């Protein structure tokens, strides 16, 4: 009697990545929004 | 702890040949003698599994039964060997404290001195 | 305005404004839950996000789909066995 | 059959020795699209190759990859 097998991985080679503006691409764009928007003398949603 | 018995004793009721035993006196107690032949291999049997969960740091408890020991036809409830029990901690298996009991099955041919002159012998099986 | 909502406005971001009549009485949906196979003793867990008919309980005990030998070696939970 | 899991000491006669051949333990899997490496541990007698990808980045996306194993990155015994 054994236990269950397991699956794990990690991305290493950054290859085969065209800017197709899709599933993973759109998600990274909003990290550039909430932390990295700032209006005049104030950033709001990060402080919200 | 079972504390089993013997039932020693001579009785002229059911000391018949195994050659003439079949289809009669089923679900009774029969005394059979004869020849020990083609002894199988000795295997242990799994009863009680022990599992350690990593993060909670506790053990568990799980048993398994079969229809051979109990002598009464009870409702069979099979249980799959456990993995990922409550929340998602890995059920790491252990041993040693998991209990085990040996097991054996053999066949018994009838007596050649009791047998007739020449015919095909027929036999049954006994699990120990 | 609420008067003109064509079929070209189906499943699109449309805003409006009006008058609310009356509410309802609050019911409850579920998101996270632990289940059990009433024969196999098989437990998983199900999360949902877009709860807005969509999903229901499956109809196989699911212990048969297992990448382990000794568990798949050891029947029928069937029919739909899952009790929350 | 009560000595299971213990540490023991036996003696006898070496009889019918087999040959030494490598035993595969874990298998590497190159993504070729997301660029990760998938690892599958096998403790059974037999096993199976797995699906097209199981990355986190190939996941939540329309076009998943299609993998294949590798020899030099695996661990044997």
């Amino acid at each position: 009697s054994f236990d269950r097998p397991e699956i794990y991985s990690a991305p290493v080679l950054q290859g085969e990545s065209p800017n197709d503006d899709d599933n993973t691409e759109i998600i990274k764009s909003f990290k550039n929004f909430i932390l990295e928007f700032r209006l005049d003398s104030q950033f709001i949603y990060r402080d919200q | 702890h079972p504390w089993k018995l013997s039932f020693k004793g001579s009785f002229g009721a059911h000391a018949l040949s195994p050659r003439t035993l079949t289809a009669q006196h089923l679900n009774k107690l029969v005394s059979v003698e004869g020849i020990v032949t083609k002894t199988s291999l000795v295997r242990p049997k799994l009863i009680r599994s022990v599992h350690y969960a990593a993060k909670t740091g506790r053990f568990h408890y799980r048993d398994y039964t079969d229809a051979t020991t109990t002598l009464t036809t009870r409702i069979p409830t099979p249980a799959i060997y456990p993995t990922e029990d409550t929340e998602g901690n890995k059920l790491t298996t252990e041993y040693g404290y998991s209990t085990f009991i040996d097991h054996q099955r053999i066949t018994v041919q009838e007596m050649p001195e009791m047998a007739p002159a020449g015919q095909l012998p027929r036999s049954i099986d006994v699990i120990l | 305005p609420l008067r003109d909502l064509d079929s070209e406005h189906v499943s699109k971001i449309v805003r409006l404004s009006g008058i609310i009549i009356s509410t309802s009485v609050l019911s409850s949906r579920a998101t996270y839950l632990s289940i059990m196979c009433r024969n196999c003793r098989h437990t998983t867990s199900i999360t949902i996000n877009n709860f807005n008919n969509t999903v229901s309980l499956p109809r196989s005990c699911l212990s048969t789909i297992e990448s382990e030998s000794s568990m798949a070696n050891e029947k029928n939970c069937g029919p739909d066995p899952y009790i929350i | 059959g009560d000595f299971l899991g213990q540490l023991i000491t036996v003696r006898g006669i070496i009889t019918r020795v087999s040959d030494v051949k490598p035993a595969v333990e874990v298998i590497a899997y190159t993504c070729d699209q997301c660029g990760y490496e998938v690892f599958q541990e096998v403790n059974s007698r037999t096993f199976t190759p797995l699906s097209e990808c199981t990355s986190e980045e190939c996941s939540q996306n329309q076009t998943k990859g299609q993998l294949f194993m590798s020899t030099r990155a695996s661990k044997f015994s």
